[PDB]
């Protein structure tokens, strides 16, 4: 740590406070995430031994890039390469204008570059949201905050008490299945894609149910012939309301028809179904990429 | 239990 | 979803090899013993037990243990400390919430302080580089389960009662990387109930044909007839639950047909 010099806080992460740093020997300019570290009663967090442990399996252009760990008696320092902007602010910025659909297009196409490499790895980020999605003034965009990721060697059971966020929480985990699949963190996604699009939050939910009934008011509630097995899920209730599924062209306008389809495809009910990051990187939306740089 |  | 499953299993075949132990690390060590070891794991299997961990949580922790015993030379007092912290991390990898530090001191009744673990835990991790994110037997396991004609849930249970009894005695166990366990541990409990045979579908994924797991499955045959006389009973005790079928009551064949 005597050859960083600390420049200015730039956010919070899981248990961690997130500082550009300084290389007072090299220059290079880094983010310095310090873990909050009881070493007299809990020990060194759950939050960074995930994080630590599949960021050092994880090396890909749009995963950030853990560059060293300094463990001292009291101290848990992670060394990062810096990325100037998180998503959730670029948008909070681009707000009224919107971001450039070309932009739109080449973050998800990225993202799910990223996201495909963690699935094909055993990983599951499971927390996905814009807040966790940083980005570089090259037009990069890289996942980011691994402290709630699950290694899936065995399958990982749900959380009775989910600490994970609501608005891009899939429709499986909120009826109450009993494990997490890759498909949460493609419906995740889907949801930011669908924010990024309309300049807003697709499903903000105030609680639980309210989120489930956010989902079925515009992707229609789902019934065993869309969804088969849904009607015996530990939390379905027959006394759900019966929505219309919404024509895609009111949800997501601006969209072409190529992004309706995948939009669709990443909300899909069933994650049996909903497609996987590997197949939606092969979709005709994506002919036209291309990989503009963002103003911020 | 204490263990050898 | 099954777009990955070849990927991770390539994946995990390669990084088995990456977090394996040293095969002869407990000649080296002076002061400690298999039999110790054996000891140590035993009471781990109860430990997961008694604070309902999952099976995954134990295979970690040994995995950690056997790791660490590879380059540090621990005298016989600390090694119960070793383990304590192994399961501590284990548990904060993989269980959902894991139990308070004073639930580790408490287990090993208070012969070490909250401190001693809590520095013992930040020592595995330095030895370790932070990597904890081991293939197990119990991952492989599962993963070939996905290829039973149909799925029956003895073959299951008994597979997984003859994993968990490869972690108590590292000779042999430590010759054999945790795929060719998984590998013997199916076969055998897949052999014991229906009289079958390691399927075809998991020799052309696997690339192991049952002939090069044959000197595993010889050992495991034998650990699996010699079960009831071992020294060390926890998973025996364990596996006699209702949950899990009471394969370990079933009786082992007195020959594999090979
Ligand atoms: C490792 C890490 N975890 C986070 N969570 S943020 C973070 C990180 C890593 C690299 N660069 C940045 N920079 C950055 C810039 C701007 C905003 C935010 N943010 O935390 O709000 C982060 N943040």
């Amino acid at each position: 740590m005597e050859n960083f010099q600390k420049v200015e806080k730039i956010g919070e992460g899981t248990y961690g406070v997130v500082y550009k740093a300084r290389n007072k020997l090299t220059g290079e300019v880094v983010a310095l995430k310090k873990i909050r570290l009881d070493t007299e009663t809990e020990g060194v967090p759950s939050t960074a031994i995930r994080e630590i442990s599949l960021l050092k399996e994880l090396n890909h252009p749009n995963i950030v890039k853990l560059l060293d760990v300094i463990h001292t008696e009291n101290k848990l320092y992670l060394v990062f390469e810096f990325l100037h902007q998180d998503l959730k602010k670029f948008m909070d910025a681009s707000a009224l204008t919107g971001i450039p659909l070309p932009l739109i297009k080449s973050y998800l196409f990225q993202l799910l570059q990223g996201l495909a490499f963690c699935h094909s790895h055993r990983v599951l980020h499971r927390d996905l949201k814009p807040q966790n999605l940083l980005i570089n003034t090259e037009g990069a965009i890289k996942l980011a905050d691994f402290g709630l990721a699950r290694a899936f060697g065995v399958p990982v059971r749900t959380y009775t008490h989910e600490v994970v966020t609501l608005w891009y929480r899939a429709p499986e985990i909120l009826l109450g299945c009993k494990y997490y699949s890759t498909a949460v963190d493609i419906w995740s996604l889907g949801c930011i894609f669908a924010e990024m699009v309309t300049r807003r939050a697709l499903f903000p939910g105030d609680s639980e149910i309210d989120q489930l009934f956010r989902i079925f008011r515009t992707l229609g509630t789902p019934d065993e012939v869309v969804w088969p097995g849904v009607t015996s899920m530990p939390d379905y209730k027959p006394s759900f309301p019966k929505w219309a599924r919404q024509d895609f062209s009111k949800v997501v306008p601006p969209l072409d028809e190529d992004g309706r389809s995948l939009l669709s495809q990443m909300l899909h009910y069933d994650p049996n179904k909903r497609i996987s990051a590997k197949a939606a990187l092969a979709h005709p939306f994506f002919q036209d990429v291309t990989k503009p740089v963002p103003h911020l | 239990r204490r263990x050898f | 979803v099954p777009d990955y499953h070849e990927d991770i299993h390539t994946y995990l075949r390669e990084m088995e090899v990456k977090c394996k132990p040293k095969v002869g690390y407990m000649k080296k060590q002076p002061d400690i013993t298999n039999s110790m070891r054996a000891i140590l794991v035993d009471w781990l299997v109860e430990v997961g037990e008694e604070y309902k961990l999952q099976n995954e949580t134990l295979h970690l922790a040994v995995n950690y243990i056997d790791r660490f015993l590879s380059s540090m030379s621990v005298l016989r007092g600390k090694l119960q400390l070793v383990g304590t912290a192994a399961m501590l991390l284990a548990s904060k990898f993989e269980e959902i919430y894991p139990p308070e530090v004073a639930e580790f001191v408490y287990i090993t009744d208070d012969t070490y302080t909250k401190k001693q673990v809590l520095r013992m835990e930040h020592l595995v991790l330095k030895v370790l580089t932070f990597d904890l994110a081991a293939p197990t037997v119990n991952q492989f396991l599962t993963q070939y389960f996905l290829h039973q004609q149909p799925a029956n849930c003895k073959v299951e249970s008994l597979a997984m009662f003859l994993g968990e009894l490869s972690l108590i005695d590292a000779d042999p166990y430590l010759k054999y990387l945790p795929s060719v366990i998984a590998g013997a541990a199916f076969h055998l409990a897949l052999y014991t109930v229906t009289g079958q045979s390691w399927p075809e579908s998991l020799i052309r994924k696997t690339g192991y044909t049952l002939e090069s797991l044959k000197p595993c499955l010889m050992d495991l045959h034998q650990t699996y007839l010699k079960a009831p006389q071992h020294a060390q009973q926890s998973i025996r005790e364990k596996y006699k639950n209702s949950k899990y079928h009471g394969v370990s009551l079933l009786n082992p064949p007195e020959t594999l047909n090979l």
